[PDB]
DNA sequence: ATCGATGTATATATCTGACACGTGCCTGGAGACTAGGGAGTAATCCCCTTGGCGGTTAAAACGCGGGGGACAGCGCGTACGTGCGTTTAAGCGGTGCTAGAGCTGTCTACGACCAATTGAGCGGCCTCGGCACCGGGATTCTGAT
DNA sequence: ATCAGAATCCCGGTGCCGAGGCCGCTCAATTGGTCGTAGACAGCTCTAGCACCGCTTAAACGCACGTACGCGCTGTCCCCCGCGTTTTAACCGCCAAGGGGATTACTCCCTAGTCTCCAGGCACGTGTCAGATATATACATCGAT
């Protein structure tokens, strides 16, 4: 037969399409799973991951650091209104908070 | 030399808002967790990571509550947080 | 006992967007939790949509609609673009 | 054991929350609130543990309890 | 004869807290719904029950918000609700 | 069309909410809040309608939108 | 064969065990459904229904009414702390609110 | 087109608890919504429990645990009692 | 107190439409039998949780002085509640028509399933470089003068 | 404005331990083929949503006026902050034990699947009685004196 070509490579993705497919089929979501659903889902996940990682890397570079930490992830998420809305009810371990002091309290 | 009331408070705000370490002592928090859990089931063991997760969640919750309490206090033209402020925050939050 | 995770793929994406930037184990754990959470949300919404419309198959339309319902604003816009591009490329081999 | 959450700790938490001045009754109010929260989470975690026929509360149990109470925690395996 | 300020207000509170009919006019609410929907998709039709559901939900939401606003006002030692009160309530509520 | 939510209507809603005295700027604030809420719900309902390839927003669509925004409504089929 | 005896009658329940079973199997919840699960679920649902209906009938009788209305249901739910907690984020259409005036507003 | 509902059973329970009390159509619709909602909650929690414990079957244990997790206090206590009694009677035919 | 206005509850009579019961049917649930695989149970192993000891040091507790912030009182002026006359459009009832929801029939593309292959992904081991800790000078910022 | 002192920031050096990479293996994804079925599409029905006209009347609206309340200012006193000193117990490291969590293997019984049948539940229809409305009235409450 022909050499095995991964569906991720066929779709130009880094995320595992086959794994996403298995998780959908065995996750008690529906009776059947279309062929395009894992591809679409993987692409969406990849996009979101790329966005967060890029913003966290920028925060790290601004902090003269070369490794991303929970602090950097928290900064990236909380400084973007849309990401904050998406992850509103989520607590990032070891993330801390944004420096914010009410103006009325300042000397 | 004595800093006027408020200066050290603001310095502490800046420091703790810049830092990320846990602020509650580990051993006392663990004892509290075990004491509370004892009323539900006896001879209960606890994973270190379980206790750590509990501590992180509790601290985050309390920080958020203090934020809302501060807002309530400021709304009442005060700079000091009071039990009535905590109560209002919690009531409005639905708790 | 082997325990699957998204570490490898997150690392690939990181190396694409920031070739000289690494990641700590804690942050990696955060990323894994994030991916799992979003996956769950999207799949669950698609499942609900399918059930509402008396359909037994979760398709790319269901995924797209779930994305539109969950992701706010431009997050949704770009995610939809990405998904469509990926599906087209895959379908054209 | 509830007294182990000392006044300095509560003060530190308030400082992270951006609080500048603190009343003396805040410590007792906070202790009560924390106790209630903990009770709820631990209750749910123990329920999960008992369902699994386990004797050790796991990080997964805690994570699940938090998730079902709408306080999703990232960083501890889900 | 003129009732002192507050008497009729309290009578209205009692009446509307005892009654259950919808308080927003149907035709204006429907027009608002259609105007808002126009920005998302054109030539959209609407079920009567759909409009009724929207009205019921909106009224319930607004009543709850006014309750929280009132609590904020009382907290600020006032008897008059203000935009700052609505804003505080909504912020604390997470909106 | 937003002005159709008249001042008497807002007053009635406040009365049901137990409000005794009302400031003059409350009406405009309320109108804005209601508009935002409505926009969100209608957006989701229309999304459901388009997914169903329908031209009529149904009560089911509205109910689902409310449910997914954590405002479950009883009485309209779910 | 033997005369058909409903599972509801075998369990002494009014709620439909067979229907609950079908809804579980076709609701994408699990691969398999135990025989006792529908019975248990039906019993719980019936108990909750009984509780609400009794409290609503009591409220109706107190209002000199012989028919339960959404108002009576709302009163029954909101006047019980536990039921209110269970149905906290639920809106009952045509239910109204509980009579409550802040003490500070009274003359 | 037949549309299934819980009307008959809700009415039966009403006539058991209040023989001389009726119910309006609106209230019946509310009750139907309630039943559906609670069903969904319980089934979803049982499903999650099963998945967490790597089990493929939803049993009375999963239902019981879900009930304990969702119903507060004495509601849970009595619901559990009712469920156990029903299961026992069914198992003894 | 008190009486007068006044809104609100209460008591009775007519109607009316909406709910409670009956009927016919049909389709979903029950009885019966089968296979097979998922879960229960029993033994094992090892890891990871619990318990104890000691020191040591950082953090908590306590005392005290004072200053600034909470809070109560007062005056004023203005914005909002109440009432009344006018006008505006909401509501209701009838009638029209057509778009589109909903159902049925047919068929073809598409996804489940299954067996063989193999290569992607995970566990384990190793190393080196990013980061952390220490220490010391520079810069900032605060408060008293 | 100034100046001294306290705190933070930054800069450089050393070490150490955790992230990154490499390698063996194994099991989970891929490929190729088959088969049933579900949902895509065409077409027909008929429901209900939209548009309009007309009349009525109840709600909205504009305005006048008075007064209660928001808000600013002032004084007081008390209680929280900030800092110095003592105590205590948290933390780190190190060791020991055992218990329970995870794993594997065997079995058996419990549930899906199929068929056949039949009764319960659900549209349709109907009639009659509970509640809505109208009217009169009684009664309690608000207000000015």
């Amino acid at each position: 037969r022909a050499k095995a070509k991964t569906r991720s490579s066929r779709a130009g993705l880094q995320f595992p399409v086959g794994r996403v497919h298995r998780l959908l089929r065995k996750g008690n979501y529906s009776e059947r799973v279309g062929a395009g659903a894992p591809v679409y889902l993987a692409a969406v996940l990849e996009y979101l991951t790329a966005e967060i990682l890029e913003l966290a890397g920028n925060a790290a570079r601004d902090n003269k650091k070369t490794r991303i930490i929970p602090r950097h992830l928290q900064l990236a998420i909380r400084n973007d209104e849309e990401l904050n809305k998406l992850l509103g009810r989520v607590t990032i371990a070891q993330g801390g908070v944004l420096p914010n002091i009410q103006a009325v309290l300042l000397p | 030399h004595r800093y006027r009331p408020g200066t050290v408070a603001l310095r502490e705000i800046r420091r703790y808002q810049k830092s990320t370490e846990l602020l509650i002592r580990k051993l006392p928090f663990q004892r509290l967790v075990r004491e509370i859990a004892q009323d539900f089931k006896t001879d209960l063991r606890f994973q270190s990571s379980a206790v750590m997760a509990l501590q992180e969640a509790s601290e985050a919750y309390l920080v958020g509550l203090f934020e809302d309490t501060n807002l309530a206090a400021i709304h009442a033209k005060r700079v000091t947080i009071m039990p009535k402020d905590i109560q209002l925050a919690r009531r409005i939050r639905g708790e | 006992s082997r325990k699957e995770s998204y570490s490898i793929y997150v690392y690939k994406v990181l190396k694409q967007v920031h070739p000289d930037t690494g990641i700590s184990s804690k942050a990696m754990g955060i990323m894994n939790s994030f991916v799992n959470d979003i996956f769950e949300r999207i799949a669950g919404e698609a499942s609900r949509l399918a059930h509402y419309n008396k359909r037994s198959t979760i398709t790319s339309r269901e995924i797209q609609t779930a994305v539109r319902l969950l992701l706010p604003g431009e997050l949704a816009k770009h995610a939809v673009s990405e998904g469509t591009k990926a599906v087209t490329k895959y379908t054209s081999a | 054991n509830i007294q182990g959450i000392t006044k300095p700790a509560i003060r530190r938490l308030a400082r992270r929350g951006g609080v500048k001045r603190i009343s003396g009754l805040i410590y007792e109010e906070t202790r009560g609130v924390l106790k209630v929260f903990l009770e709820n989470v631990i209750r749910d975690a123990v329920t999960y543990t008992e369902h699994a026929k386990r004797k050790t509360v796991t990080a997964m149990d805690v994570v699940y309890a938090l998730k079902r109470q709408g306080r999703t925690l990232y960083g501890f395996g889900g």
